[PDB]
């Protein structure tokens, strides 16, 4: 659910999700990271942690029209660059 | 499992003459031939081939005329011509793959233990090589229906050694567009593979309208494998890769930076040792 | 009635708040990058 920008997890915050005693929250996520759901790390001074991947999974149509959105911002950005790059080089070009 | 596989400049030539050839005989959209090489280590060398007379019918599908005693017949023809020669894979002039791919494939795997399929766009493209490199792998399908015979890819490319290189280069140089300028080239190579990349995005976002729309059926496979490459697109305002990224910048500007410096006194030694000839010369003149 | 003179904020206890106090330039670098090769580039 967590977007990839901020996909920080916190201890409390798996807390108030999946009942269970901060203390070890860390032994569920260890569990998780072990059989390889997810990739990441975990930084227990600030109880927070870094999850850089997780397993497919399964998606409804909406959500593959927000992944569209998403395509859509990107497909315009790169059309955007290699337009400006075309342009100003123009003259360097063949 | 076949990891690489090199075309050669004299079959693509070969392929595209005789798709030609079937254009001007008739219409048919499609040509079919047989690929020869030698499969050193697990690189495949595709190096020569010969067409065969192939057909279908629009319709039904199942329906081809693959003439395997012809096959026979011109391998071994040609293996006499030459030894080192004994078939590999077969090429289609298909631009895109079809479903009489997997039984045709089966029929040449006859032949050939390990054997390739590749597609050659004989319509030209701007994007990519004009050849893909398939082979008919079967996977079993972790959930619901069974393993299938599905073709899958490979990393094909192209090269030739010598004597194919003088004969085209001497073509292209008769009608051709200009060579390695260096900067020119590599920044057009940029260029190139910035609309590749564009291209390629279009044909996704395309796919993934169609399923948005209910025109064909959800593949969790797919969408698994779209919602990785999201998963690994990076950040780029992480303040450490940022601080990093100026780092090396301000390094490459350095030795770009002096490298300019080079370039100036040079010119400028150039330009006094001109001034002073010229001088000399028109003093010369002068007495 | 001078806390007019834009009052600073006053911080918690009247401390007239204090002094108040990334983005990679790709675009504009990459221009520069483009004039250079330009520049080495011409026949001039």
């Amino acid at each position: 659910t967590r977007p990839a920008n901020h996909r920080q997890l916190t201890f409390e915050e798996i807390a108030k999700s999946a009942k269970i005693t901060v203390n070890e929250v860390e032994l569920l996520v260890m569990k998780a990271l072990s059989v390889g759901l997810v990739k990441g790390s975990i930084d227990e001074v600030d109880k927070r942690v870094h999850m850089t991947w997780v397993q497919p999974r399964v998606l409804d149509l909406q959500q593959i029209k927000g992944m569209k959105d998403r395509l859509e911002f990107w497909c315009t950005d790169v059309k955007s660059m290699e337009m400006l790059v075309e342009h100003q080089a123009h003259d360097i070009l063949t | 499992a076949v990891q690489k596989v090199v075309v050669h400049p004299l079959v693509l030539l070969s392929v595209v003459d005789h798709f030609n050839r079937i254009g001007k005989v008739g219409n048919q959209k499609r040509v079919v031939g047989v690929l020869l090489g030698s499969w050193q280590k697990k690189v495949l060398d595709v190096s020569n081939s010969f067409a065969v007379p192939f057909d279908e019918d629009d319709k039904d599908d199942s329906v081809w005329f693959l003439d395997h005693d012809y096959l026979e017949n011109m391998y071994g023809m040609f293996k006499k011509v030459n030894a080192r020669e004994r078939i590999v894979g077969w090429y289609h002039t298909g631009p895109k793959l079809h479903k009489n791919d997997i039984a045709i494939n089966e029929l040449m795997k006859r032949y050939c233990p390990n054997s390739v399929l590749v597609i050659i766009d004989v319509k030209p493209k701007d994007l990519g090589l004009p050849t893909e490199a398939y082979i008919s792998v079967e996977e079993v399908h972790d959930d619901g229906t069974p393993t299938s015979k599905t073709f899958e890819h490979v990393t094909s490319e192209i090269g030739a050694e010598e004597a194919e290189e003088v004969g085209v280069e001497h073509l292209l140089r008769d009608i051709k567009d200009t060579t390695v300028g260096t900067l020119s080239q590599r920044i057009t190579n940029q260029v190139h593979g910035l609309k590749g990349l564009n291209s390629k995005l279009l044909d996704i976002r395309s796919y993934l309208e169609k399923v948005a729309t209910g025109k064909l059926p959800i593949n969790h496979q797919i969408i698994y494998q779209l919602q990785d490459v999201f998963n690994l697109l990076p950040d780029v305002s992480l303040q450490e890769f940022v601080k990093a990224f100026y780092l090396k910048t301000n390094d490459q500007m350095v030795v770009v930076y002096l490298a300019s410096l080079i370039r100036s006194v040079v010119a400028l030694h150039n330009l006094i040792n001109n001034k002073i000839a010229n001088r000399d010369a028109e003093k010369k003149e002068g007495q | 009635d001078y806390a007019k003179k834009r009052g600073w904020v006053l911080g918690p206890n009247n401390y007239y708040s204090f002094a108040s106090q990334t983005t990679i330039p790709s675009t504009e670098l990459a221009k520069q990058v483009i004039e250079y090769a330009r520049q080495l580039e011409m026949i001039v």
